[PDB]
């Protein structure tokens, strides 16, 4: 890894849970390759021989742990372990039938979310396939929810090798889109033709983008579509690429501004010296996010709190 | 219209009745008295030291059905017999390391304890003491003196002391040895002796192989220690005890450090907090807890909770249904009574282990009633 | 229009700001019609005679204010004003040259935001158009930022009648996507060909979805794309349709849980009686959002905070 | 991104939080305090007579959700306010006849009671009193004098007295008026006042329309009466109370008469027997008892059980889940505490009705704890 690049920086005490995320990443196929480095020098490569086989993914995870466990557990001052992680969140699968069913339930907990409401004379919504005896659109029986559009469950050919993979199967909808009492025939609802598999895809399902309706035209609508699985990265970094993990021999200082006692920004400056650019880049990303809603990898919503990360040069004198 | 009997049978019992209902009832009572005459065991010696030895001989390097291990052990956890404070969080250590938790006098290693150490670890002249034979002293020099540590070293054993200046640093030394690998930890107050004993069985539950660590924090301080913060990292924490044991200030402190909202299991007193540990779903499932331990509560004297300390590792690993420890010297609280009633299935309990001597008979009788024994 | 429906509930003290937003909405052409109702009965329609003329939109906004100002300012207990707002966020223009420049500045404040980092031997990122003397990819000079993919400014031909329209023009990028020292040729970065116009088009630019990278292919990436303007509506409601706004004679109780002093849920219960279903539906949508990733119209991220809305039945006895 | 609010709402409550978990907790507490500020009723007057009237006005010829009947009644069951012994089994009668159980002074019909009779039966000057308006006096002349019976007759009502030479014949008079059409009956001892009150709610449970009768038998006699035997015929009997209330001799006597083996619901005292009525599966289902009544136990004075007598019909017909009556003046027994704990669902109770004054606050507080109220 290279200092300053995008990636996770784990402190020594949490080396085990971080390595567990990489092991889970190798097991679940999020990770195609991990290049390991002790300090600045490359010492080993971890990569499943065939991603299709379980044993090869487990072998890769065990070797990863064995390689880095003494180096990490006995990590001295100034020492570190870098993992360059070739990943593809799109290839991530669920290797445990219990965890796969946990994702199927995540999806099934959406079944009752309304995507399109029943139509009215005032508001566009769901109308019937056939018009009444006078040639006017009549409201539909039920609202369009997620249970309508797609069913969930683990794939038929699922196994620990191929993975249990929650699979969505597009449904069928006879109901259309329009206003009640209108003479124009209802518009056909386009169901998901892509993103039909969710392997826990090195991601978490983005429910704002997954199974969401896209009406084109509104007051005069011309097309309606429903997206399949659209994920969000568990890190804001892209669905494919490479991330750096680096373990360091540093103490974790969690600074919660809502806390009763936390390091005041004055006493934090008094205890450590910080890189000016590290602060200013984080600050610019915060200002942009505050004023306009602009998201950045530098500042992120994690556990109901906006967070920034700083690695100070060292302690301050006196 | 009859079965072929065993040759060693002392009698042919032919049970006859004119009314099939009277037969049914007789055979039902017979079934009940036959099955019920067997599972309420006391584990106690004349001293607290002997009680811990009795626990070690029954649960470690033992053929007993609820033994934690059947083979010779490689690890001992030793605690000062008077100092409950120092060895307070040692139960999950004893659980994960597969080790008996023994008590020793501060100045002289008791001959009975020495004998149990040699017995449980299988120490001999003809066999090499490889680098794996270990004795963990859970406590400082005012709990287990240097004289005792040197007597264990003189035998030829590796002796590691998990200690600090106080109960807090001592607890982290012990919790560090346990390791925080499930992204989960327990926290108790400095004076929450009974609370640490209430959760000790739970911490001692191995979950995906590992025990869960317990950390003692200064419950009346404004913030927990940097060591506690560092050790806890980014893990889920469950606080045991009320605001008088671990203040709201300390709960927030843990929240701020971990970034995760800590849970709190507590009541108005120690017996209520014990009841609450049983009521908590993560630790025990309603209508599925059949195994139970009973120990003194420390109301008459705080140091008498060492029996629970030594019993907790065992309770945590007991069979495949973990057991709680009910804390009660002279009487069960109304909360303990309710908790056991809701924890036990409609069918009742299957094992009851009394730990130590000075537990009143009322307590045991009451536990047997609640468990239908 | 109807109690319990999706829409806004403005309190009396903020009637001016809410009506100003509808006026601005008529002026910028977001709104084609506002049907106004005093209590349950319809009393007037506000609609520009011709949307292409400024004067007709201003006249519609002044009529709106004149119609509702006494009714809102003098609103008695039990009284209310409902606005059914026919909108088409796609017809929104930016009719003030000052507001158009305010949006261009909004977009320009993103210019320095990194979309893709520079590639390394360890990590996928930005590489050069041509390979080195040995047939390997070499790192690009700079990271891919928003300034590199599109320029902003108001469109030519603009006037108050036709509107100023903030416009995106796709740039040009010679740099590609890959790893440094890799032999496979860098992937072409697909620039925005659609969603190039934004007049504040009755919606706010969703910066989480706007100008966002989509990497496709994984351990071997095969395509990279950048979206144009992807909006999120002033409301959670579709790009076009009808919105219901209601002003009521109630005091606004802002309950911020992050505050030092706020009404405890206990004292809130003590002062008012709440609809059990209003509470439990809001709570269920919170639970689903928390445990699963599921977003809902009941619980929403508004101004960096998750919100629920309650209209209690009345005050509690004693 | 908001809902359209009611026009009559006093406020727009916008609850915002950076952390969804802090919002969740605020909204959860709000839900709890909102629902908790609503469900625990007392039904009591300055006198026992007033308590019965309060019960009649709440549960008979009443629009109350848990009222036994919403229309005017055709039957009253009247009991001597002092004589608990005479009216003891009158609760199931009051249940099956859709009649309030009222209390009256022995010598003079209380004006309050006269007013409640005219109210609950709807007696008027312009309307005919047909042969269906009936008043059952449960007891002899030493419980309800002739003067009172004549005062009821004087208003134009049919007055039938269900009585005998003693409590036993009086009980059969009452039990005979009740069905015995489901092949089932209850039995209680002469001094088993609290026991009759413990089962009264159960007897008062209509099963396929009919209540189950209660019969008082001489608990220290060698055999039950030919009248008890004749009435009981070939039916299943459940005995309520221990051997000191209904001897072994009497249990056998009932077995022999009916040809069916009688059941026994009992404890070492009255509160224990009350706990056992709740524990019995025929009367109440585990995890399905949401409705509860509380009344004095008679420890301070036996005649103070009239509150339970008057409440029992109501408890038996309450909603779609029959309620028991917990007997407790100053304290709940440990057995009652356990019984309620196993009877109530994991989610808690939904109705708690305190009947009468002089029930100590600890009792109600404790019941609220067990029922999560």
């Amino acid at each position: 890894a290279t200092t300053g690049t995008q990636g996770y920086t784990v402190v020594k005490n949490d080396w085990k849970k971080a390595v567990k995320q990489l092991q889970d990443g190798l097991k679940d196929n999020s990770i195609g390759k991990i290049t390991v480095s002790f300090n600045d020098g490359v010492v080993g490569e971890v990569a499943p021989k065939s991603a299709n086989k379980k044993a090869d993914r487990d072998a890769a995870a065990e070797k990863l742990y064995n390689l880095v466990n003494t180096q990490l557990d006995k990590l001295g001052d100034g020492d570190y372990v870098d993992f360059s992680v070739d990943y593809n969140l799109e290839n991530k699968i669920i290797t445990n039938q219990a965890d796969a069913e946990a994702i199927v339930t995540k999806l099934n907990s959406l079944n009752e979310k309304t995507l399109i409401d029943i139509a009215t004379k005032d508001t566009f919504g769901m109308v019937s396939k056939t018009q009444d005896s006078e040639g006017k659109n009549v409201a539909a029986t039920k609202a369009l929810k997620v249970k309508d559009v797609a069913t969930f469950g683990l794939k038929s050919g699922g196994s620990e090798d191929t993975g249990y993979v929650v699979e969505m199967k597009a449904g069928a909808v006879e109901d259309k889109y329009g206003k009640v009492g209108d003479s124009t025939a209802g518009i056909a609802i386009n169901l998901p033709s892509t993103g039909l598999e969710y392997a826990g895809k090195g991601t978490t399902i983005d429910f704002n983008k997954t199974l969401k309706v896209d009406v084109t035209g509104g007051s005069t609508p011309s097309a309606v579509a429903v997206s399949g699985f659209v994920t969000k990265d568990d890190t804001d970094l892209a669905k494919s690429g490479t991330i750096n993990v680096r373990v360091i021999n540093a103490k974790e200082e969690s600074i919660d501004i809502d806390a009763s006692s936390y390091t005041s920004a004055e006493n934090l400056a008094k205890r450590y010296v910080f890189d000016p650019d590290e602060i200013s880049e984080a600050y610019k990303a915060i200002v942009a996010l505050q004023n306009d809603g602009i998201e950045s990898n530098l500042v992120q919503l994690v556990n109901g709190k906006y967070q920034v990360i700083f690695y100070p040069e060292g302690k301050r004198l006196e | 219209n009859d079965t072929i009997a065993s040759q060693d049978t002392p009698a042919k019992v032919v049970i006859k009745a004119n009314k099939l209902k009277d037969l049914k009832d007789y055979v039902d009572d017979l079934k009940t008295y036959n099955n019920t005459y067997s599972n309420v065991v006391t584990v106690a010696g004349e001293d607290r030291i002997e009680t811990a030895i009795e626990l070690s001989s029954k649960y470690y390097n033992s053929d007993d059905k609820n033994a934690i291990t059947d083979k010779a052990v490689n690890d001992i956890v030793l605690v000062g017999s008077t100092s409950i404070v120092d060895g307070l969080v040692a139960s999950p250590l004893a659980s994960e390391k597969t080790a008996p938790l023994l008590l020793t006098s501060k100045d002289k290693l008791d001959s009975s304890v020495k004998s149990e150490i040699k017995r449980v670890m299988n120490l001999k002249s003809d066999t090499g003491i490889n680098t794996s034979k270990k004795v963990y002293l859970a406590g400082g020099v005012n709990s287990i003196s240097k004289d005792v540590e040197n007597e264990l070293k003189n035998m030829g054993l590796k002796v590691t002391r998990l200690s600090g200046e106080d109960r807090y640093e001592t607890s982290l030394a012990i919790a560090d040895e346990i390791g925080l690998d499930n992204d989960k930890a327990f926290v108790v107050g400095g004076t929450g002796l009974a609370d640490a004993m209430s959760i000790a069985p739970v911490a001692s539950q191995l979950k995906d192989g590992d025990a869960t660590p317990i950390v003692v924090v200064d419950g009346k301080a404004k913030e927990i220690s940097d060591d506690a913060k560092s050790f806890l990292g980014t893990s889920d924490v469950d606080i045991i005890g009320g605001k008088n044991s671990v203040s709201k200030e300390i709960e927030e402190s843990i929240d701020s450090a971990t970034g995760k909202t800590p849970d709190r299991i507590s009541g108005d007193d120690r017996q209520a907090t014990n009841a609450e540990v049983l009521k908590e779903d993560d630790y025990f499932t309603d209508g599925e807890v059949v195994n139970y331990f009973v120990a003194k509560d420390g109301s008459t004297k705080e140091d008498q909770l060492v029996d629970a300390l030594a019993a907790a590792p065992i309770a945590g690993r007991f069979k495949e249904s973990p057991a709680p420890i009910i804390l009660a010297t002279d009487t069960l609280s109304s909360d303990q009574n309710v908790a056991v009633s809701k924890a036990v299935p409609k069918d009742g309990g299957t094992n009851l282990v009394q730990v130590g001597k000075g537990i009143a008979s009322s307590v045991i009788n009451k536990m047997k009633d609640l468990l239908d024994m």
